[PDB]
RNA sequence: UAAGGAACUCGGCAAAAUGACCCCGUAACUUCGGGAGAAGGGGUGCUCUAUUAGGGUGCAAGCCCGAGAGAGCCGCAGUGA
RNA sequence: CGGUAUCUAACCAGAAAGCCACGGCUAACUACGUGCCAGCAGCCGCGGUAAUACGUAGGUGGCAAGCGUUGUCCGGAUUUAU
RNA sequence: AAAGAGAGUUUGAUCCUGGCUCAGGACGAACGCUGGCGGCGUGCCUAAUACAUGCAAGUCGAACGAACGGAAGUUAGUGGCGGACGGGUGAGUAACACGUGGGCAACCUGCCUGUAAGUUGGGGAUAACUCCGGGAAACCGGGGCUAAUACCGAAUGAUAGAGUGUGGCGCAUGCCACGCUCUUGAAAGAUGGUUUCGGCUAUCGCUUACAGAUGGGCCCGCGGUGCAUUAGCUAGUUGGUAGGGUAAUGGCCUACCAAGGCAACGAUGCAUAGCCGACCUGAGAGGGUGAUCGGCCACACUGGGACUGAGACACGGCCCAGACUCCUACGGGAGGCAGCAGUAGGGAAUCUUCCGCAAUGGACGAAAGUCUGACGGAGCAACGC
């Protein structure tokens, strides 16, 4: 069976029902230079119960398009 | 219907085709799935070089030599193996 | 129309929309007069039920709309029998 | 019944939108024109690139009035509004397309080729 | 009061025009308070759902207040004076 | 396509060479005419009655069925330099 | 392995810093003087300006009712397939458009190949044809007659729907296999051999189901431009609940509920631009470009809409609106070269109103065969090697 694909971040923000925006952070070296410097764009995942809480470090999976914008499944709880 | 046929590549009056397997709606000399082998006109022994085996291949899943494809597959000498493969 | 073969094309599509637009709203009204009963929870709900099916995948037969369209409706219609 | 500061719409294709009656021609005491008659007469309003500008003295034809005229068999026509068409020095239209119906008295005045460029001689 | 619409006149003098309530929207400039009801637009009648949804009053009976909507109906016109 | 490509038979040195530069950068210099005029020029700058720099000749130097000019881009520019 | 040249110019003379200029290479180039040939390629970069005139999309009588022929043998219309391919252009577009890598347990697919079930029984028409009527013309109505693989019911047939039993499972939503009950859903003949005539049978077809191949749809990570003298932007916007719609998930759409979502890691706005493989230059790292050839995209006088179909919101299809050209008997009608040639205009600047389906590839046909300005060739221009 294929393997859809899995990130790992930090919640910032549960205003919202049933779903959490989580920011990943990743690095990326510099195209003519050479520095590796930090990058992050958060996503939205789908908090099926409220589980997780604002701060908490957690899993995400990827599915199908849940929403206008939600295209990524809470999976794990990592740390709160 | 994806049927395999030749490519007309080369100079003015000095033809070369390469035998390409396509559907028959992309153009004659544009996109292709994969390539078989080549046919030289000019020599006037005709040489001719295929794979005997991806040809095998494609005609087992509805691929349909064009006119002169099917008189050098039978020179060559696979349209047998294709009679035999069929019924046994 | 200028070409000889699309003056034919112009007059014959006129003939499978006539056709077509007939039977078409023909399978609506089925599933209108349904979805009412249903409301009403009247005796006719269950045999309703029956020719709009039977409507419904003699379109795919008849080539003008999709098997999964007609599949589709035919279980949604289901849940509303109750 | 048009004189002196009356001010109506044209119905031709030159740049001009709108204009201002000065003089109505044919007389020493004259004090109204009607359907095909001559008026001098200046540009209030023109669209933007057009051969006729804003602030213009050109005469034109009245082509179109809300008192009409009546015809020698007893019947009348009346129109909404009180439109114009802008001509030459002889009676040849300054544009090339005429909107809206036309009267036919024009015909009667020898306008022949506004009465051939409109889409309706009524 | 037809058609025109300041051509009257020292001068739009006089008259005509706008006018209530609710909603949208609103410029230069500014002494930052204004300008501002700027400007410019849209909705109003009656019937049914309907002692509505909900509020005030009372121990309850009851009484008073009355937004949004949907469907309709009638006139040239619904703050119909 | 088309009597096309390609062979063999014969006659003819006969029909077939121009363009730009010559002060330095940059390979290649002498006469005559003009006299701050005509003019030249990418930069330095040449010309004011003995100009290897203007115009024409002779000679030379670069290429050649070409040769020069203009426009645009990169280089030289370490003149945005990791 | 590869591996980098400098010169002139500020000063009376000098050394540094520093700008300007030159020597090299390349164009879809243009202009000036000159000009023999052959081979291989290239040729509107500007007005996505307006277009005379020819040709670029048809085919099937082996699906159904005619004219030459003593009634043998060849040629209009209904019907099927194809016109969504092939060919042109670069306007728009700063975004899943493209390049690269994935997901679809969230999807569709004519023709092609294989396999399994059958291709049984009826009905009512209508073109063509023949009269009448209207109009200048395009072309529109009325009466009567006829056929089909045209159209519509019927018997039988679902892994289509509903209710379940079991197992084996996966990534949350869920998947795979088998069994039971109930309800719906199909069809066409043509050309020949045999027999007898019953009938059987070969080929091309027709209906349903499952596989393969092919072609598409949707979602996602990363990547490639100027301006901060452009700081806030958004309200179906952000999420949820129920429903509608689609081949398919989804604010795609709707009612209700809450107030969220994006942005200094540059939102928004303005300006510019089709993207890539690749091309030129460079010691390299980089800088500039995206013509020809190949892949993807968008467009088809300018806006909007849908029908038919497996596939279109359709270059040589339809409807409405607008600008322009043309024919009118004034009632109304007909058009779209950014297809191949060609014309006018703009420009410093770009070609023939040619020959063929002989080869390759397309559409139709059972096949000869028909169509093919695709494509093979030829013509003009020292434009380049
Ligand atoms: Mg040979
Ligand atoms: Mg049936
Ligand atoms: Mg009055
Ligand atoms: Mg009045
Ligand atoms: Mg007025
Ligand atoms: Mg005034
Ligand atoms: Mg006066
Ligand atoms: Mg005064
Ligand atoms: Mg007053
Ligand atoms: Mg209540
Ligand atoms: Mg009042
Ligand atoms: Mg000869
Ligand atoms: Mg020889
Ligand atoms: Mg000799
Ligand atoms: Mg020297
Ligand atoms: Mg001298
Ligand atoms: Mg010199
Ligand atoms: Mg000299
Ligand atoms: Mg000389
Ligand atoms: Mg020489
Ligand atoms: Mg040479
Ligand atoms: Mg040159
Ligand atoms: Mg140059
Ligand atoms: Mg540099
Ligand atoms: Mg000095
Ligand atoms: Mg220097
Ligand atoms: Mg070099
Ligand atoms: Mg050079
Ligand atoms: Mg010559
Ligand atoms: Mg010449
Ligand atoms: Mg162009
Ligand atoms: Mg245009
Ligand atoms: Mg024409
Ligand atoms: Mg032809
Ligand atoms: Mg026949
Ligand atoms: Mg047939
Ligand atoms: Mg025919
Ligand atoms: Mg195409
Ligand atoms: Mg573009
Ligand atoms: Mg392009
Ligand atoms: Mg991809
Ligand atoms: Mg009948
Ligand atoms: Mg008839
Ligand atoms: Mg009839
Ligand atoms: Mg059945
Ligand atoms: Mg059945
Ligand atoms: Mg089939
Ligand atoms: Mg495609
Ligand atoms: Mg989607
Ligand atoms: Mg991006
Ligand atoms: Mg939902
Ligand atoms: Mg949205
Ligand atoms: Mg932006
Ligand atoms: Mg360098
Ligand atoms: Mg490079
Ligand atoms: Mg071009
Ligand atoms: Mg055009
Ligand atoms: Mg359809
Ligand atoms: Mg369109
Ligand atoms: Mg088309
Ligand atoms: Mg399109
Ligand atoms: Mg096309
Ligand atoms: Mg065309
Ligand atoms: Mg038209
Ligand atoms: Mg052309
Ligand atoms: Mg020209
Ligand atoms: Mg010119
Ligand atoms: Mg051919
Ligand atoms: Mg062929
Ligand atoms: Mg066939
Ligand atoms: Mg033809
Ligand atoms: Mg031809
Ligand atoms: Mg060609
Ligand atoms: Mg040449
Ligand atoms: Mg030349």
């Amino acid at each position: 069976r294929n393997q859809r694909k899995v990130y790992t971040g930090r919640v910032v923000s549960d205003k919202m029902d049933k779903t959490i925006t989580v920011v990943v952070e990743t690095y990326k070296k510099h195209g003519l230079y050479g520095k590796r410097v930090k990058y992050s764009k958060k996503f939205k995942a789908h908090d099926e119960n409220n589980i997780a809480k604002t701060g908490d470090v957690v899993r995400i999976s990827e599915t199908r398009p849940l929403s206008a914008t939600k295209h990524f499944r809470l999976l794990e709880v990592v740390e709160e | 219907a994806v049927k395999i046929r030749l490519k007309r590549m080369g100079s003015k009056k000095k033809p070369f085709y390469r035998i390409v397997v396509a559907d028959s709606r992309f153009p004659r000399d544009g996109r292709s799935i994969e390539t078989i082998g080549t046919y030289n006109p000019l020599l006037d022994p005709v040489e001719v070089k295929i794979d005997e085996e991806a040809t095998l291949k494609w005609m087992h899943n509805g691929a349909k030599p064009s006119d002169t494809v099917r008189n050098l597959l039978s020179r060559e000498g696979i349209m047998e193996k294709f009679h035999n493969q069929k019924l046994g | 129309p200028n070409i000889k073969s699309a003056i034919k094309r112009v007059k014959t599509a006129e003939t499978r929309n006539s056709r077509n637009a007939s039977q078409r709203s023909a399978m609506r009204t089925a599933i209108k007069k349904f979805d009412e009963a249903a409301a009403n929870n009247a005796d006719n709900a269950k045999d309703l039920y029956v020719e709009a099916s039977k409507k419904l995948d003699s379109a795919v037969s008849k080539g003008l709309i999709h098997k999964n369209n007609a599949a589709r409706n035919k279980s949604r219609l289901a849940a509303k029998l109750a | 019944m048009i004189q002196q500061e009356s001010r109506m719409k044209v119905a031709d294709n030159s740049g001009a939108r709108e204009v201002l009656t000065i003089k109505v021609l044919g007389g020493s005491g004259r004090k109204t024109a009607n359907i095909g008659d001559v008026v001098v007469c200046t540009v209030k309003q023109a669209t933007p690139g057009g051969v006729v500008k804003k602030g213009e003295v050109v005469k034109a034809v009245i082509v179109r009035t809300k008192s009409g005229a009546r015809r020698q068999d007893g019947s009348y026509i009346k129109f909404d509004e009180n439109a114009c068409v802008i001509i030459r020095d002889d009676k040849s239209p300054r544009g090339t397309r005429i909107f809206g119906p036309v009267a036919r008295e024009l015909r009667e005045n020898n306008f022949m080729k506004i009465v051939s460029l409109a889409p309706e001689v009524l």
